Formats: C-alpha cells, structure tokens, sequence
C-alpha cells in the first residue's frame, strides 16, 4: 500500500513541533519565520485532505498577505524582547500548563458524539481503529466545480458577502483613521 | 543654515569666561570618551582616553594671552565636532595615541653615548 | 493651475478632465458599466435564451 | 517512470540552460540598443559569457559579522527555489497540448509569485543596518503593491474563461486571438509586469552606492547567482506568463494546419511535427515579448518611489476597477456570459 | 540592416524552448500510446477513464468482455 | 505520484546543490572587517494592500463560477464593487507623503 | 620515516600534466572570462574609465561589466590621483572583497604618487596602501592603454597555475 | 479534528505563557484562527459540499481585516511614528 | 540621599591623586580640602555622573564645589 | 516677464489621450528600436586600434 504514503496523512507531528519552535524562538522574528512554515504545513495537510484548492488559498493569502505583513512590521518599532524561555522565565510555567494540556486533551474529548461517560474521551482517539471510509462512483455528476459550488453559496447567501463588504470597508478606513493624523 | 554638533565660533573677551568655556568643552570632551571607544574599537581602555585627554589639555595649561586662547579654544571644540561622529575614522583617529613600544625595538635612551 | 470646482457641473467635467483628468477616465468607465447595464432591456430586444440543464428528472 | 523523469530533466534543461544564455542575449540586444557590441569574446563564438561566469562567481563566498548566515545562506535560496524554478510546475503552456502538470493553473502561478515577495523582504531584512532595512521595506512595498494590479487583472481576464485549470483559458483563446485583440490592458499588464519582478526600468532599490557602497546586501558567492538566475528566471517566467494568458499562445497557423497537416502528413505519424511547430509558436510570442523588457532596460530611467506609490494607488487600480465594472457588464449587455 | 550576432542568442532561446516543447509531445505520445493527451475532467474522467481501465487499456468497442463485472473497483481511505 | 512532484523535490536538492558546490573550494580566510524612523506612507500601503488582497480572494469564486448565477450574479458584485469604491474614494484623499520644508509668505515692512 | 627521496625538481614551469592543467585552465579561463571590477574613480583616470565603458572601446566587448560593490567584485581599478583623506577608505574597501583580488593602479597618480606627489595630501602611490598586480601608466592612459592592460592582467591569470600548485609543483 | 484542536491548543496556551515579545502573542492569536480552520474543513470534507466551507471562506477573509486592524492597532502602541519619550 | 555618598565616597576614593580617604571628609571640598585641580574638578564631576548612569546640565556643574552639593543634586532623581 | 496665464484649450480630450497611454513614451521606444538597426561602433582592441595622431605622447 505503499507504506509511507499511508503515513504520509500524520504530519500533525511536524506542526507540533513547528509550533513547540513558535512560543520558544531566540528572535522575536525566527518565530514568525516559522509561522509560515506552520501554515505551509497546512496547505499540506489539505491538500493531502482532499482540498487542495484551500491550500493554495492559503499560500495566497496569508503567507501571501498577513504573514507578509507581520515580517513588514517586525522590521520597525522592533519591540525588547525578553531573550528565550530562561528557566526563570520557565517559572510558574509546568504547574499550570500540564494541568491546561490535561484539560484541553478533555475539552477534544467533549467534542465527541453523544456519549454521557468517559467512554467518548476514549472514543474518539480510538476513531481511526475500527473504521477506513468507503468512497463511492458518480451517479448524475453533470458539471465539474470544485470552489464554484462555494460561489454558488455566495450567491445564496449573498447578505453576509454584502456585510463582509463592510467589514473589509472598515478594514481599509480604520487604519487611515487611526495612523494618517490629518493637518 | 545648519550645523552638526552645534560649532559656535564667538571668543570672548575676559579669560574668566574663557576659563569656564574651557571648562564645560572639557566636559563635553571627557564625556564622549565611551562614545568615542564604542564609536571607533580602541584596544585600549576608557581610563586611557581620559589620561590621555588630561594629557592634552595639561600641555596648554601655562599659555599666557587669551588671544591665544582663543584659537586654541576653536582648534579642541572643532576637534570635538569631528569626534563626535563618524567624520574621523579609526587610522586618522590613532594619531593622538603613541599606543605601543614594541614597534621601535632597542632605540635611543637620551643618552649621548648612544646617540652614536 | 486650477483644479475642479463643482458648482458649473458642466464647467466642473471640463475642468477636471483637462487638468487631474486621470480619475475622470476612469469614472467615465465606472459610468459606462451599469448604465449601459440598464439600457439593454430594450437592447436585447428578446434575442437568446441560453438553457442550460442538470439533470432531468420528468413527471407522471 | 522513466520516461517522466526524463521528461523533466529536459524540461530543466531548457529552462536552466535558456535563462543562463538570456542574459547574454539580452546585454548583446542593450549593446546593439547602446550602438555597441555585446559580449563577442568568450571562447568558441560568443554565446558563453554567463556560462563561463556562473563557473566564475562560483568561489568567492563571504559572510557578514553583521547577520547570521543561516537567513541570508538560504533566502537567495528561497527565491531560487520557489520563486525560479517551481513556479514552472504549472508547465506554463509547456506549449503543446500536454504539460507536466495535472491541473488548476493561474492561481497556482498566483500563489508562487506571491510567495517570492517576502523572499525579496527577508533578503533585505539582513545585516541590521538602519539605513537598509528601510530601503528593504521599501522595495517590498512596491512589490506588493505592483503584485495586487497583477492579481486583481488577471483574474478579470479570465471572467472570459471562468475555468481554473490551466488549458481552458489556451483553448478558449484560440479562436478570437483572445489575448489582445479584444482588450489591450496587457500593456498595462506589461508595465505591471515589469514591477512585480523588478527588471525594470525602475530600479528603484538598487540604489547600489547611494547607500553605503552597498544596495541589497552584497551577498556575494553563491547567493548572487541564486539572485541572479532567480531574478532572470522570474522574468523568463512572468514573461511565459503573460504569453500564457494576456498574450495568447497557439498562433493561428496551426488554426490553418487544418490547411497544411491535412497536405502534409496521411494518418497521426508519431504526432512529430505539431508539437515543435507549437512550441515555435510559443517561443516566438514570448521571446519578442522579453525583448520589450530589454528596450525598457535602456530607454526610460528610474522610477522615484513615492511617484511609484502614486502611479500604483491612485492611477492604475481606479482605472482597473472601472475595467471590470464594465468586463462584466459588457458582457452581460451584449449577449451573455461563458461557461466552463 | 540586422543583426546577425544579435539574434543567435535569440535563435538559441527560440531552439531551445522548441525543443524542450517537441519533447513533451514525444513524452506524451510515448506515455498514452499514440493518441493525445486528456485534460482534467474533473470527477468524470474518474467515472469514465476508471472504468476504461476496469476494462480495457485504450479504448474499445464492443458489447462487454467483463468477468466478475470485470472486477469492480471499490475505493477505500483512513479516517482524517 | 510521477507528475510533477518530481519537480517539488528534485528542485530542492538542486538548490542544496549548487549551493554546497562551493561551500568548500571557496577561499575563506576571514581576515577582519567584514532606534530607527518612519513615515505613514511607509506603513499604510502595506497595510492596506491586504485588505485589497483580499477582497480579490472574495472575487475569484465568483470569477470561477460567473456562471450558474446569471442575471443576479452581476447585480450582488456590481454592490460589491460599489461597497468597495466607495472606499477607494475615501482612500483617494489624503495617502500622499508631503514636503516639510517648502515657505512662502510675503514680506513686510515697518 | 627518517629517510627523503625527494629530487632536485624543476621550476613552477611543466608540459606532463595529466588533467590539471585542463581542469585549471578552464577555471582560468572562467576567472579570465567574465571579469567584472568595481568602479574606485577618483579623478579624470575615471573619466577615460568610463570612456572604456564608451561604445568605442567597449567593455562588454571583453565581459568587464562593473558592479558598484567591493564584495560582488574581482579587481580594483584605482584611477585618479589618491588623497591622504582617502586612503583608509581605500584599504577599507580592498578587505571587504573576496579572496582572489587583484588591483589594477590606472593613472600615473595612482602609482609613485604622480604629478603632484609632493603634496601634503597626496599619497606617494597606491603600493603604501595596497598590493598591486598590474600597472598601468601616464596621466590619463589612453582606453587603449587600460585595455592593454587589462589584457596583461588575464595574461598573467592564464599563468596562475593555482590547481597544479595544489598539487605542489 | 486531532489536527486543529493540537494547533489551536498549543496556540492558546502559547498566548497564556507568553512573558516575551507581544507579537508572538499576537501570531499565536492568528494562528488559532488556522488552528479552527483545520478542523472546519475537515469536518466539511467529512460530511458534504459546501456548508461549512463557506464559513471557511468567510474566516480567511475576516482573519485578514483581523490581522490588518491588529497591526494597524499595534503601531498605535506608543507615540505614533516617532519621538522623544522617556 | 542616604548611601550615596557612600558611593561617591566610593569612587572619590577608587580615583587616584587622594592618597589619604581619612583626609575625605564627605561633606567637605574638593580644592580647598584636597588639592584638586579646575580640571579635576569637573573630571571627578564627570565620573559622579558616569557613576550614576545621570545626565547634569551645565550650570550644574559649574556650581558643584563640595559634595554636599553634588549629593543634593543627585538628589534630583 | 511674461505673464502667460496658459489656462485653458492646450488640447480637446486629446491631452487625456496622450496623457493616458503612453503616446509620448512609445515615441522614445520607437526612437531606440529606430537605433538598434544602425550601426555599432566596437574596435577590436587587440585586433584594430583607435586613431593615433602624430602628435599623441
Ligand atoms: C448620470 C446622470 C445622473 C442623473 C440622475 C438624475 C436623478 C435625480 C436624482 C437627484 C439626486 C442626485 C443624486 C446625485 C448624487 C451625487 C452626489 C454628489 O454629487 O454630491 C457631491 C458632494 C461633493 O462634495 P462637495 O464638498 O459639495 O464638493 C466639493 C468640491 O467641489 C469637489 O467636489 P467633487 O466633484 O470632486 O466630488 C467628488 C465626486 C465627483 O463629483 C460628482 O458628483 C460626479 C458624479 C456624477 C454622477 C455620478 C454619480 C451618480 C450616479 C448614481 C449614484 C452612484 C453612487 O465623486 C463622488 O462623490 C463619487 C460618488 C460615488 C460614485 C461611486 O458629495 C458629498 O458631499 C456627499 C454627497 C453624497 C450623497 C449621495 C449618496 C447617494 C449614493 C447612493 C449609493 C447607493 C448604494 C446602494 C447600496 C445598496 C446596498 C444593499
Ligand atoms: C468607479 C471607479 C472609477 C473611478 C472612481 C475613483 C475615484 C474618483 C472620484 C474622485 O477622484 O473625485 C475626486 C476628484 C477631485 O478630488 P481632489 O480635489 O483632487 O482631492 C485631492 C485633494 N488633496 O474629482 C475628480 O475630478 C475626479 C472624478 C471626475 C469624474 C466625474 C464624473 C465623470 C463621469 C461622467 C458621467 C457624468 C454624469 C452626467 C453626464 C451628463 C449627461 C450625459
Ligand atoms: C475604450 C475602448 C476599450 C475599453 C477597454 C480599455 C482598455 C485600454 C487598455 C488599458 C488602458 C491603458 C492605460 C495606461 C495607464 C497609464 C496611465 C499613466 O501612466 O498616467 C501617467 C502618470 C503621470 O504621472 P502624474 O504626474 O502623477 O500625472 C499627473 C499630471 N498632471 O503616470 C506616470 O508617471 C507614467 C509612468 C508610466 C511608465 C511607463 C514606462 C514605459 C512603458 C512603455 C512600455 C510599453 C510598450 C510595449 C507594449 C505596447 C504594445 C503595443
Ligand atoms: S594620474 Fe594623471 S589623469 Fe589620473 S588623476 Fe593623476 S594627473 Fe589626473
């Protein structure tokens, strides 16, 4: 079954150890250096997920805008930073975080189905287990559309692109008024 | 219509003034010696510039006339002003510095005998 | 140099396509889209249809 | 298996031996512009300059006390890698029929040449000097901001395809000579085109002894050939790109081979001919383009940024909004709109 | 008149490029056999070139020379 | 496989490649001698390209399918377009650096 | 060990050399190829520079395409007379450049000081401040005579013999 | 949904252990808005065509004019674009 | 003020030409009590203020004279 | 000192027309492809010298 690229589905292992990197970098800015490669590693994932498209929506978007623009800023007003994770700095830091880790692992666990026990906590780490999804043939598939059935949405709900207009409007006059200073 | 470290060319006429003139550009100038180590990577200490500097202003210390002073006066601020930044650089900068002994060897030591 | 004042309107697009003409022409295209958009009604005068299909699915 | 990674080793071939003799090419055609002779020594005839220089400027390598290696030792490398070479994984019209790509083409190429800007950012973000970095920031915010009137135009050209993938706009085009005859933005385009890749007659952070003796870094070594061809190979690339959608390939002589394969060959002899006619086709549409880089090089000088600032939020983008107020209404006026 | 060294480089990056296009139309001919190349039909070509290829190899035409239903294909996938 | 990931990878390696050719041959020897300012027009082009990004990924659904929504389609970008002009004509009044230093008034006398 | 068979050998001059003298004579021929300065230009040396820049004695017919950045260079032409205030600039400049340098003195001034010389502010050539390969000589040299020696100075590179001296002859 | 709760936790409770440099702060605030995302899509994939997807679409889309006023809000930290201060 | 002038009593006393820091008296002169030259004076005032990590204007150091007065101005912060 | 109000009638929406696409700049590239034809000016220096006058030094 070619043994990798069963394998090749896990790469959470490379985004947890990406973002292990993005709370403890040297720089305040080799972090955000590898918050592209966190997001790349997303494209990744969804490409491998069956959604390539958003993929390439990412890498267009926000490792082409934001993240651009987070390395934009990161050059001027460069804030102090306190150096690394000093052990120091690593003070109150495990007597809150395991307990934290514990009870966001339980909080993954509440998203599971309908069980009133600790038996979905377990069910859904044990999802994969007993169960490998069954694809199906194409009945009645006139056209082929991939993101054009989201624009399809868009047309249908049309009242939150008209509002998202707003928001973007707000996005643009907000930082003239609030940078500019007119004379 | 500008300047760079502000050069103001206006002697005085009472050596009191000129004393105090003196003085304060004495200040100026032994302030900056940490600016001037950083500025251009000595190898020798901040002490050493002041030294130095004490140096300097004790060779001028007994010169009678005020209208000499004067000048004298323009040529330590003016040095100032091209110490301040960067118009000096480090191989102009160490002419005032007869740093080590190891470049001349055996040499004359202010003898007659030795002369020859 | 003068730029455009409003209150001769038709004065007012002389004089701002003659001296900051650069976002007059374009406005003039921003004018040319929706308003040549609503005098086609008559325009089309019933030309096409375009029918397009899915599937099918008949009646009784 | 085999034949593929053939396939794709002529493929890097030509485009890694193509961007190496271009900038010979294009230094005889500025030197014959400047009324002079280009490189006319090297070697065997004359075509060898930058094959000679590579192996050249190979051996220098210096770094910096000033910046880690480790940023500046692969962000020439980022924008060789990415900005260069994959962004012909879309096979831009690799001019025939076939690519060596699957599918969904221009917002790939869109997403290529948005990942290089900030190859250019961090380049300059180096060697922590005051009077750089802001020059960096500088020309990355031309960059961008010549990138978004490549972006937004090149998805209202295809409001006459509405097809993502990257053939549908070449098949769609053969029939009007779509590309410029029905609209001629593409100089526009063009004058985008030269911003996005700075190849320009702007020049503008290559202010090479206006600051410290010194322009983007002076990375030399290895890292200057990976600027050098990436730059290059970006411009051979948005070049191929233009050609690929505003410009059109597939001239109209194999439209007419209807009129000449049919008096030439019987029956589909091993396809030989069409392919290699093709690719002429898309060879000549595009290196004819290039060649108007190479006059706008030497005829109009640098391009004094905040006027570059002017010339893209004021002009070009208002200007751009109306053309697709009336793309889509025109269309919508006249008949209707296409399919896909 | 014109330049007959200016266009030797021109002539190089007009060859190399043509040859670079007449070998993918080799490579393709030779990977699918002597027929041209299909584009993405997407979803559909992976109803109909997937069932060719629970056939035949090309194309045919006939009645049906399936065995088994010639071995209906049945996909399947890990949970995400 | 086959396509053009062979592409995505062996790219890489070359990079890799004809970098750490002369990593080595290279003559090194280092011998030796080897806050900040702004302005609004610095900072607010880039900020405000993003949004005119993004707007533009707002557009490409659309674009893709222009289609299957006709007669209707038109109408909901046209107020779109509209929503977003009007801020570029907001936008039109005032992004432009200004010159410090330039005086003119007449001179008086007693 | 304790014990040398090693001969009387000739000179750095030989014809038996398998693949070295190929191998090297085409990284010579590289390094002699392209050949790419940056500009010093101090004075009216600079001026006949750039008239070696002009179409009449081009320097893109040779592949001498000038950089303005001492680390993205190979030589260093010193033209015009050099100035006492200049000469740490100078010295500054020549460090930061890559490992095989070479410096052309183009001008009289640049060599043995010149026609003034006998300033305060002048100094008495190039060679107290760096070393220097190929001369060139007179108020301004004609494009003709820093061509020349441009040519001199890839002669003496086709003679640089640097892999075969690995190889210790 | 392994995938978007490990990001979006580790972004949390990277924004909570955060005593250095507010602008890893601020990215570890934008990359739970990928970290959600993650799991959004997924579960689209999982059931249909696009129901939650456009939600998707619509949180890029919102996450930008995020990230736009946040820098634009950050750069008002202070003075604005320079002066004397302390 | 308190434990300042054991600091500048500190690096009074760390700079040379002083050779008895009994004769230092803190609340005392600087030319009268210990020979210390005009020059001195304000160079021992320079290193007060490098000592301290403080910036003095100049009418400042004009009126310094003992180092009671130099302690009521360090004072100032 | 003359006055030279210049206000109006330079042009009639033909100043738009050569303001707007790049009439006057296309002339400029026009002119340099009218110069790329013509010929060069090289001298082969080792192989051909430039003019040496009798009194050159
Ligand atoms: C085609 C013929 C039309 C005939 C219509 C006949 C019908 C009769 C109806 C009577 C009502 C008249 C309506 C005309 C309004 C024009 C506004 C105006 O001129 O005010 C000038 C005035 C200019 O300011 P000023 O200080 O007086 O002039 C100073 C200078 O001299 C400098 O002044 P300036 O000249 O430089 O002003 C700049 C101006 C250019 O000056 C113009 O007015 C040229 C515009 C010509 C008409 C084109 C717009 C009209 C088309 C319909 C509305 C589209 C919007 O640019 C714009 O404002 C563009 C407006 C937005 C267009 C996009 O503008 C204002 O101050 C504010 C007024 C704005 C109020 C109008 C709001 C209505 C907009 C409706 C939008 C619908 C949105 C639907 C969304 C639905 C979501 C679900
Ligand atoms: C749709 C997008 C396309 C263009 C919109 C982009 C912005 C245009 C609006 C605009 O620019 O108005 C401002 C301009 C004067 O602004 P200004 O004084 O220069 O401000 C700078 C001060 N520092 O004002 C201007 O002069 C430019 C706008 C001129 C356009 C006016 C309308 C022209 C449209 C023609 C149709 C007129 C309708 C009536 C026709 C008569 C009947 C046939
Ligand atoms: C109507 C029916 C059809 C409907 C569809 C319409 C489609 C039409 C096609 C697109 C329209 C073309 C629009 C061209 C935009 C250029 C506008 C422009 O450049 O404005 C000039 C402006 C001048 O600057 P400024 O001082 O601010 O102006 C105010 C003066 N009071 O800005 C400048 O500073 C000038 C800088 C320009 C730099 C150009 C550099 C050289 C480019 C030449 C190479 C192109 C030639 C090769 C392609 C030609 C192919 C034939
Ligand atoms: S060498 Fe001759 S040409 Fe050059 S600066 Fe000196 S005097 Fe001038």
């Amino acid at each position: 079954m070619y043994l990798t690229y069963y394998f090749i589905e896990i790469t959470i292992f490379l985004a947890i150890l990406c973002t292990i990197f993005i709370i403890s970098a040297k720089n305040p800015m080799v972090s955000i250096l590898y918050m592209i490669a966190l997001f790349v590693i997303a494209a990744m994932y969804l490409y491998l997920i069956g959604l390539g498209i958003f993929s390439l929506l990412y890498i267009m978007i926000y490792i082409g805008a934001i993240a651009v623009l987070f390395l934009f800023i990161i050059t001027l007003l460069d804030i102090n930073s306190t150096e690394l994770s000093v052990k120091s700095n690593i003070r109150d830091l495990p007597l809150v975080l395991i307990s934290l880790i514990v009870l966001t692992i339980s909080g993954l666990m509440i998203y599971s189905n309908d069980s009133i026990l600790i038996n979905k906590l377990l069910e859904a780490f044990g999802n994969d287990y007993n169960t490998i999804i069954t694809q199906d043939w194409f009945n009645i598939e006139n056209t082929t559309l991939l993101t054009t059935i989201g624009n399809v949405l868009l047309t249908n709900n049309a009242f939150i692109l008209l509002v998202l207009a707003i928001v973007l409007l707000l996005g643009i006059i907000g930082p003239i008024s609030i940078t500019m200073k007119h004379k | 219509i500008a300047t760079a470290f502000a050069e103001t060319v206006k002697f005085s006429g009472s050596k009191q003034e000129l004393q105090k003139r003196t003085l304060a550009l004495y200040r100026q100038f032994l302030r900056g010696a940490p600016t001037f180590a950083d500025l251009y990577e000595v190898q020798f200490s901040i002490p050493t510039i002041r030294t130095k500097i004490r140096q300097e202003f004790e060779r001028h210390r007994f010169v009678d006339d005020l209208s000499i002073q004067n000048v004298l006066y323009a040529k330590g601020h003016m040095e100032y002003q091209e110490c301040i930044n960067f118009w000096k650089q480090q191989a102009q900068f160490l002419k005032y510095f007869p740093e080590e002994d190891d470049i001349q060897g055996r040499h004359q030591p202010s003898n007659f005998v030795d002369k020859f | 140099a003068n730029p455009g004042f409003w209150n001769g309107p038709f004065r007012y697009l002389r004089w701002s396509a003659h001296n900051r003409p650069h976002l007059f022409f374009a406005f003039a295209i921003g004018i040319a889209g929706p308003v040549a958009a609503l005098t086609l009604t008559p325009l089309r005068r019933k030309y096409l249809y375009p029918d397009h299909s899915p599937l099918p699915q008949s009646y009784p | 298996m085999i034949i593929n990674i053939v396939e794709i080793l002529i493929f890097l071939v030509c485009v890694l031996f193509s961007v190496a003799y271009l900038t010979v090419a294009e230094r005889k055609t500025l030197a014959y512009m400047q009324r002079r002779l280009g490189p006319n020594f090297v070697g065997y005839y004359g075509l060898l300059q930058a094959f000679a220089d590579a192996v050249k400027l190979l051996l220098k390598e210096i770094v910096l006390p000033k910046e880690s290696n480790y940023i500046i030792l692969v962000i020439s490398p980022l924008i060789t890698l990415i900005t260069a070479l994959i962004g012909w994984v879309v096979i831009p019209l690799g001019p025939g029929i076939t690519l060596g790509e699957l599918n969904l083409g221009i917002l790939f190429s869109l997403a290529i040449g948005s990942l290089g800007v900030f190859g250019s950012l961090l380049s300059g973000w180096s060697s922590n000097s005051k009077y750089s970095l802001l020059g960096s920031i500088r020309s990355t915010a031309q960059l961008i901001s010549y990138e978004l009137i490549l972006t937004s135009i090149f998805i209202i050209i295809i409001m006459f395809v509405s097809s993502l993938n990257i053939t549908t706009i070449i098949e769609t085009q053969r029939v009007v000579w779509y590309c410029i005859p029905l609209l001629p933005l593409l100089l526009i385009f063009f004058i985008a085109s030269v911003a996005e890749t700075a190849r320009p007659p702007f020049d503008l952070t290559e202010s090479e002894s206006e600051l410290v003796a010194g322009y983007f870094t002076e990375y030399s070594g290895s890292p200057f050939v990976f600027f050098f061809l990436a730059e290059y190979s970006n411009i051979i690339l948005i070049s191929a790109f233009n050609g690929y959608l505003l410009l059109g390939g597939y001239l109209s002589f194999n439209y007419s081979y209807l009129f000449n394969i049919l008096f030439n060959d019987y029956s589909y002899v091993s396809f030989l001919f069409e392919g290699l006619i093709n690719s002429s086709a898309y060879a000549i549409k595009l290196v004819f383009l290039m060649f108007s880089f190479i006059w706008v090089r030497a005829a109009f000088p640098r391009f004094t940024y905040d006027n570059l600032i002017n010339f893209c939020w004021i002009i070009l983008l208002p200007l751009l909004f109306g053309i697709f107020l009336i793309i889509p209404s025109t269309l919508y006026i006249f008949d209707s709109f296409p399919t896909l | 008149a014109i330049p007959f060294e200016a266009l030797l480089p021109y002539g190089i990056i007009f060859g190399l490029l043509t040859a670079g296009g007449g070998a993918m139309q080799v490579l393709h001919v030779y990977r699918n056999g002597g027929v041209r190349d299909r584009f993405a039909i997407d979803q559909w070509d992976s109803q109909m070139m997937e069932r060719d290829l629970r056939l035949n190899g090309g194309q045919g035409r006939k009645q049906v020379d399936q065995a088994t239903a010639p071995e209906a294909f049945k996909h399947n996938h890990v949970w995400k | 496989m086959n396509t053009f990931i062979i592409f995505i990878i062996l790219i890489p390696i070359v990079g890799f490649a004809l970098l750490a050719v002369n990593i080595l041959l290279a003559v090194y020897k280092p011998y030796n001698e080897k806050r900040l300012a702004f302005n609004a027009a610095f900072i607010l082009v880039a900020i405000l390209f993003l949004p005119f990004d993004l707007e533009i990924s707002t557009l490409l659904p659309y674009v893709m399918s222009i289609y299957l929504v006709s007669n209707y389609g038109f109408t909901i970008v046209l107020l779109f377009l509209l929503i977003l002009i009007i801020g570029f004509v907001y936008e039109i009044n005032t992004n432009a650096l200004k010159i410090n230093k330039h005086n003119k008034p007449n001179t008086d006398s007693l | 060990p304790t014990d040398f068979p090693l001969p009387s050998q000739q000179k750095p001059n030989s014809a038996v050399d398998y693949t070295l003298t190929t191998l090297d004579a085409v990284a010579n021929w590289a390094r002699q190829g392209s050949f790419w300065p940056v500009t010093f230009g101090l004075a009216c040396c600079a001026v006949e520079m750039m008239h070696v820049s002009a179409p009449r004695y081009d320097q893109d017919r040779l592949g001498i395409i000038f950089r303005a950045s001492p680390r993205q260079s190979d030589i260093m032409i010193v033209a015009g007379t050099l100035t006492n205030k200049m000469a740490p600039v100078l010295r500054q400049v020549y460090d930061q450049m890559p490992e095989p340098r070479w410096v052309i003195s183009m001008g009289s001034c640049a060599n043995g000081g010149g026609y003034y010389h006998f300033s305060y502010s002048v100094v008495r050539g190039c060679d107290r401040i760096v070393p220097v390969d190929v001369y060139v000589p007179g108020c301004p040299p004609t494009s003709e005579a820093l061509m020349y020696g441009v040519f001199q100075l890839q002669r003496k590179m086709r003679n640089t013999k640097i892999t075969r001296m690995w190889y210790r002859k | 949904m392994f995938i978007g709760t490990i990001i979006l936790v580790l972004s949390f409770l990277g924004f909570v252990f955060n005593r250095r440099n507010i602008i890893l702060a601020f990215i570890c605030l934008e990359t739970m808005l990928l970290g959600i995302n993650l799991i959004l899509l997924r579960n689209s994939v999982l059931f249909d065509d696009i129901s939650g997807s456009l939600f998707a679409i619509v949180i890029i889309i919102l996450a930008g004019v995020e990230s736009a006023i946040g820098l634009s809000l950050l750069v008002s930290y202070y003075r604005l674009r320079g002066v004397i201060n302390s | 003020r308190p434990d300042a002038e054991k600091r500048i009593a500190a690096v009074l006393e760390s700079f040379d030409k002083i050779s008895n820091p009994a004769a230092i008296t803190p609340t005392a002169s600087f030319a009268k009590d210990l020979n210390l030259d005009s020059l001195d004076t304000v160079e021992v005032v320079v290193a007060i203020e490098e000592e301290f990590g403080i910036e003095i204007p100049d009418k400042e150091a004009d009126e310094i004279k003992s180092v009671n007065q130099a302690v009521e101005y360090i004072l100032a912060q | 000192r003359p006055a030279t109000w210049e206000e109006s009638e330079e042009g009639a929406l033909s100043k738009a027309t050569k303001y707007f696409l790049l009439a006057e700049m296309f002339r400029g590239l026009y002119v340099v492809l009218e110069q790329f034809f013509r010929a060069p000016y090289t001298i082969y220096y080792p192989f051909e010298k430039g003019p040496v006058s009798p009194r050159f030094r």
